[PDB]
C-alpha cells in the first residue's frame, strides 16, 4: 500500500505529493522561492473511513517520523483537560520536525459538548501558528468536507484543497487489483456484485473480506478461492450491517 | 483395514507366517499402519528370536525408530546390510534415514573419534541426491576428508543452488558457529568446487579468507583464459591484502604473460580511471568550502579546514585559496596542513612531483617533514621518494630526520617483511627517542608491514620491541602504541602459538599485562569461541579500567558480521567508559534505526571525552537525516574540542586489516595535541 500503487487519481496523488513533500525535502526547488505556507492540504472522502485517506497520507511514510493524529478520540474520552495534549503533541512534533502532523477522521463537531467549541478555536489557534514557524506540516482528513466549519477555513486553509471524485468502480478496481495482486484467484469470482454488494465500498469492508477470505479460505487448506466460499463469508458482512 | 486377522500373525514362531507376513507389512508400510504403531507391547517379544532375518531387522527397527528409540535404531541397518521417486522410498530414506543416519552420525562422531557409517552416509549421499531436498540433509550432515568427498560428489549439475544457498548460508553459519579446522574444508573443498565451476569473485573471497599465491595466479590465467576488467581489478587490488599483492607482483614481476598482471597490480589503474568517472558524474557545490571554510577560527576550527580541505580527495579551490594559510597554523598544524596538500592529490602521479616540489627542502623543519609525508601520502607504489629521505636518517638527537623518519617510515608504511626498511627500522627502535609518534608510526608501520604474514612470526622485531618495550617502564603511551603493532603482527589466525608464548613470557606488572589484553583483543578476529564470550563477561568486571575499554572494545571486531548481536546492555552499566565501549562498538556500518537510536542516548553527555567521541562514529556510520544530529549538536554545545570535531563530523557525515587499524591506534585520543598531526592522516576513511 504506497502511493503508486493505487490508479485512476495518480494526478491527486502526485499533487499531495508534490505537496507535502515540498519542505524539508527536495531542496533545490524550495529555498529558491521562499514562499513556504506552512499549513498543508486537506483531504476527505465520501467513502472515507480512514483507508483512501490513509492510502494518500502513506505518501510521508516513505521516509519521515511515523507520527499521526487520527482524529479528536482521545480529546473527548478523556477529562475536560483541554489543548493540553494538543500542547504536547506540538512540543512533541516540535522536537520531532522531520515529520507531517497527519489527522484522520475529524468528528469533532459531527458527533462536555461547549467544549468542542473552545478546544477547536484554540485548536485553530495553536494550527495557525500563534508561536511558531514552518516546522511541521498538518493534514487533515474527514469523511466530509462540509463538517469544516467557516472558522477553520480562512486561518485553517491557505495553502491548497482538493476535491474527491465520486468511486465508479475504477478506485474499487484498483484497491480490488492491490488485493488481488498478492493472493491467487482467478476471474471466475464476479467483481461487480461484490464491490456494489451493500450500497458501495472501497477498499475497507472488501479488506475484511479479503482478510476472512485468507482466513476462511485457509479452513479448507486450499489456497484456491472456491467461488462459494468467498460469498459465503460476505454474507457475514452483507448481514452484519443490515440486521443491526 | 482392521488387525484382527494380521494382528496375532507375530505371535507364532513360524517361519512361512514370517516369510508372509513381512512383506505384507512392507506392502502395508507405505501408510505405517492405521495408528501410531501400538504393537510393540506385543511384538517386543521377538528380540531375542531370529531364514529371512534381515526384514525382520528391518520390521524391528522400522518399529523402534516409528515409535521411540535413540540408540537403537540404526543397530539393525548396520547389521542389516541393506538390500532388496515414491512415497514409501521418501517415507523409510528420507525421513527415516535422514534422522536415522544423522543420529548414527552424531553418536558414532561423537562417540569415536568404521565402513559403515561411511558405506550408509553415502548411501544417503546418493539418495538424497535423488530425493533432492537441499540444505536439510546437508545441514544435518555438516558436523560429520567426508565434506570434501561429499560436496565434490554432488556438485555436478546444481551450481547456484548448492553454490550460493548451501555456501552463503553455510558461510555466515560457518564462520558464526562452525570452527575453524572445519572451514578450512570449506575453503579448500570450496577452492575445488568453485575453482572447477563459474564465479569467480567468490573463489577471489576464497582468496580473502585462505591468503594464498596460487589462487590469483589460477585466477589469472582462468580469468585471463574468458574475458568487466577494471571492476575485477578495483576489488581485486582492494581484496587482496599486503601478502599477496607482494607476491603476486613479484611472480608478476618474473612473469605476467601480458603485463596487464603488473598494469593493474601497481597503483595506476586503479586510480587512473576514477579522476574522470568522479568529476564528470558529480558536481560538488562550493558552499561548503566557503561556510565550513569561512566559520572556522582560532587555530583549531582551522585545523578542522585543514580536515576537509586534505580529505576532498573536484574543485580545487579551497586548496589553492592564497597563501599564508599554513604559516598562520600551528607546529602540529604545519605538519597536518603541509600533509594536507598530500592527501588532497591521491591522483596525477606524473604532477605529484611538481606538486608537492614546492614544500620540499624549505626552510621549516616541519614543513618539509609533512612534505615528505605528503609525498608518502600521495602514492603507494612510486617508492622513489624514499632515497632522499630515509638515505641520510642520522640524527641520534633531534635532528629534522626524525620528523621526516615520522612522514618517511609512515607514508612508506601505508605504501607498503621487507627488510630493506626493517634493517633501516632497527636503529629507529633502538633509538628510543622521547617523541611517542617515533616509535607510534614505526611500530604501527612495522605493524602494518607485517599484517598477513603465514601464522605470523616471534623473531626479534617483536623480540626486539618487547625487550625495549620493558626495558624501560616509562612513558606508558609506549606501552600503549607498542601493543598495538604488536598485535598486528599477532595476525595470522589458525591457532598459531604466539598467543601462548606472549601469555608465558608477557606476563608481568599491569602494563605488559595490558600489551598481553591487547593480544588478546587481535587474537580473536572471530571463530566459534563461545569460551572468550563466558571469559568476556568474566573480566568484564575487572579493577583495571583500561582492559575494559580494549578488551570490551572488541566487540565491534569479533562480532562484527552478527549485527544483531552487537547491540547489548552496556549502556545500562555504571562506569567511566562504558558507554565509550559501545560507542565505539557502533562502528561505520550502513546506521540503521537502532544505531541512530543509540546515538540519541549517546548524544546528550556532559564529559568532552564523550561529546568528542560521538560525533566521529556518529558521522562515519552515516555516511535530510545527516545534518539533523548536527543541528542537535549545535542545540547542545550552542569547548574547542567538541567544536573541531563537531566539523569534522560536519564532513565526514558527506577483513582488511587497513579499515581496522586507524581507528583502534586512534583509541588513544585523550592525550596531547600532538596526536592531532595522526588524527587526520587515516587511511581507513574512503
Amino acid at each position: 500500500e504506497t502511493y503508486a500503487d493505487i490508479g485512476g487519481l495518480d494526478n491527486q496523488i502526485q499533487e499531495i505529493k508534490e505537496s507535502v513533500e515540498l519542505p524539508l525535502t527536495h531542496p533545490e526547488y524550495y529555498e529558491e522561492m521562499g514562499i513556504k505556507p506552512p499549513k498543508g492540504v486537506i483531504l476527505y472522502g465520501p467513502p472515507g473511513t480512514g483507508k483512501t485517506l490513509l492510502a494518500k497520507a502513506v505518501a510521508n511514510q516513505t521516509s519521515a517520523t511515523f507520527l499521526r493524529v487520527v482524529g479528536s478520540e482521545l480529546i473527548q474520552k478523556y477529562l475536560g483537560d483541554g489543548p493540553k495534549l494538543v500542547r504536547e503533541l506540538f512540543r512533541v512534533a516540535e522536537e520531532h520536525a522531520p515529520s507531517i502532523v497527519f489527522i484522520d477522521e475529524i468528528d469533532a463537531i459531527g458527533t462536555g459538548e461547549r467544549e468542542i467549541q473552545r478546544t477547536m478555536l484554540e485548536l485553530l489557534n495553536q494550527l495557525d501558528g500563534f508561536d511558531s514557524r514552518g516546522d511541521v506540516k498538518v493534514i487533515m482528513a474527514t469523511n466530509r468536507i462540509e463538517t469544516l466549519d467557516p472558522a477553520l477555513i480562512r486561518p485553517g486553509r491557505i495553502d491548497r484543497k482538493i476535491e474527491f471524485p465520486l468511486p465508479d468502480e475504477k478506485t474499487k478496481k484498483r484497491i480490488f487489483q492491490i488485493h488481488t495482486s498478492r493472493m491467487t484467484l482467478a476471474d471466475d469470482v464476479t467483481l461487480d456484485d461484490l464491490i456494489m454488494a451493500k450500497d458501495d465500498l472501497s477498499g475497507a469492508d472488501i479488506k475484511a473480506i479479503c482478510t476472512e477470505a485468507g482466513l476462511m479460505a485457509l479452513r479448507e487448506r486450499r489456497m484456491k478461492v472456491t467461488n462459494e466460499d468467498f460469498k459465503k463469508s460476505k454474507e457475514n458482512v452483507l448481514y452484519k450491517k443490515q440486521e443491526g | 483395514r482392521d488387525k484382527a486377522p494380521v494382528q496375532p500373525q507375530q505371535s507364532p514362531a513360524a517361519a512361512p507366517g514370517g516369510t508372509d507376513e513381512k512383506p505384507s507389512g512392507k506392502e502395508r508400510r507405505d501408510a505405517g499402519d492405521k495408528d501410531k504403531e501400538q504393537e510393540l507391547s506385543e511384538e517386543d517379544k521377538q528380540l531375542q528370536d531370529e531364514l529371512y532375518r534381515p526384514a525382520l531387522e528391518e520390521l524391528r527397527r522400522q518399529i523402534r525408530s516409528s515409535t521411540t528409540s535413540m540408540t537403537s535404531v540404526p543397530k539393525p541397518l548396520k547389521f542389516l546390510r541393506p538390500h532388496y521417486n515414491k512415497r514409501f522410498a521418501a517415507d523409510i530414506i528420507s525421513v527415516l534415514a535422514m534422522t536415522m543416519s544423522g543420529e548414527r552420525e552424531c553418536l558414532k562422531y561423537r562417540l569415536v573419534g568404521a565402513g559403515e557409517v561411511a558405506k550408509e552416509w553415502q548411501e544417503l549421499d546418493d539418495a538424497e541426491k535423488v530425493q533432492r531436498e537441499p540444505l536439510l540433509t546437508l545441514v544435518k550432515e555438516i558436523v560429520p576428508l567426508l565434506m570434501e568427498i561429499e560436496q565434490v560428489d554432488m556438485l555436478e549439475k546444481d551450481i547456484d543452488e548448492n553454490a550460493y544457498a548451501k555456501v552463503c548460508l553455510y558461510l555466515t553459519s560457518c564462520v558464526n558457529y562452525v570452527p575453524e579446522p572445519e572451514n578450512s574444508a570449506l575453503l579448500r573443498c570450496a577452492l575445488g568446487v568453485f575453482r572447477k565451476f563459474s564465479r569467480f569473485p567468490e573463489a577471489l573471497r576464497l582468496a580473502l579468507m585462505l591468503n594464498d599465491m596460487e589462487l590469483v595466479e589460477d585466477i589469472f590465467t582462468s580469468c585471463k583464459d574468458v574475458v568487466m576488467l577494471g571492476r575485477h581489478g578495483v576489488f581485486l587490488e582492494l581484496s587482496e591484502d599486503v601478502e599477496e599483492y607482494e607476491d603476486l607482483t613479484e611472480i608478476m614481476s618474473n612473469v605476467q604473460l601480458n603485463s596487464n598482471f603488473l598494469a593493474l597490480a601497481r597503483e595506476l589503474d586503479i586510480m587512473e580511471p576514477k579522476v574522470p568517472d568522479d568529476i564528470y558524474k558529480t558536481h560538488l557545490e562550493n558552499n561548503r568550502f566557503g561556510g565550513s571554510g569561512s566559520q572556522v577560527d582560532s587555530a583549531r576550527m582551522n585545523l578542522a579546514s585543514s580536515f576537509v580541505n586534505g580529505f576532498v580527495n573536484q574543485d580545487k579551490l579551497l586548496t589553492d585559496d592564497g597563501n599564508k594559510w599554513l604559516y598562520k597554523n600551528k607546529d602540529h598544524g604545519m605538519l597536518s596542513a603541509a600533509a594536507s596538500l598530500g592527501m588532497i592529490l591521491l591522483w596525477d602521479v606524473d604532477g605529484g612531483l611538481t606538486q608537492i616540489d614546492k614544500y620540499l627542502y624549505s626552510s621549516e623543519d616541519y614543513i618539509k617533514s609533512g612534505a615528505l609525508l605528503a609525498c608518502g601520502i600521495v602514492n603507494s607504489g612510486v617508492r622513489n621518494e624514499c632515497d632522499p629521505a630515509l638515505a641520510l636518517l642520522s640524527d641520534y638527537v633531534l635532528h629534522n630526520s626524525n620528523t621526516m623518519r615520522l612522514g618517511s617510515i609512515f607514508g612508506l608504511g601505508l605504501a607498503y617483511n621487507r627488510e630493506d626498511v626493517l634493517t633501516l627500522l632497527l636503529p629507529v627502535m633502538g633509538d628510543s627517542k622521547s617523541s611517542m609518534e617515533v616509535a607510534g608510526v614505526t611500530a604501527l608501520a612495522c605493524g602494518m608491514i607485517a599484517v598477513g604474514s603465514c601464522n605470523g612470526d616471534v623473531t626479534s622485531t617483536i623480540l626486539q620491541t618487547i625487550m625495549e618495550k620493558s626495558e624501560t617502564e616509562l612513558k606508558d603511551t609506549y606501552a600503549r602504541w607498542l601493543p598495538l603493532g604488536l598485535g598486528l603482527n599477532h595476525l595470522g589466525k589458525g591457532e598459531a602459538i604466539e598467543a601462548i608464548l606472549a601469555a608465558l613470557e608477557v606476563v608481568s606488572e599491569p602494563f605488559r599485562s595490558f600489551a598481553n589484553t591487547l593480544v588478546d583483543v587481535c587474537a580473536y578476529a572471530g571463530s566459534g569461541n563461545v569460551l572468550k564470550v563466558q571469559q568476556l563477561l568474566h573480566i568484564c568486571s575487572e579493577h583495571f579500567d583500561s582492559k575494559e575499554k580494549e578488551e570490551d572494545k572488541d566487540k565491534k571486531e569479533k562480532k562484527d558480521k552478527d549485527k544483531k548481536e552487537a547491540p547489548a546492555d552496556m549502556g545500562a552499566h555504571q562506569g567511566v567508559a562504558v558507554l565509550g565501549i559501545a560507542l565505539i562498538a557502533m562502528g561505520e556500518e550502513i546506521g540503521a534505526e537502532m544505531a541512530l537510536r543509540t546515538f540519541g542516548h549517546l548524544l546528550r553527555y556532559g564529559e568532552p571525552t564523550l561529546r568528542r567521541a560521538v560525533p566521529l562514529a556518529l558521522a562515519l556510520i552515516s555516511v535530510s537525516h545527516d545534518a539533523d544530529p548536527e543541528v542537535s549538536y549545535n542545540s547542545i554545545f550552542a569547548a574547542r574540542l567538541a567544536a573541531m570535531l563537531r566539523q569534522l563530523a560536519q564532513y565526514h557525515a558527506k577483513k582488511g586489516t587497513l579499515t581496522l587499524c586507524p581507528y583502534h591506534s586512534d583509541r588513544q585520543l585523550m592525550s596531547q595535541v600532538a596526536v592531532a598531526g595522526l588524527l587526520t592522516v587515516l587511511v581507513s576513511f574512503l
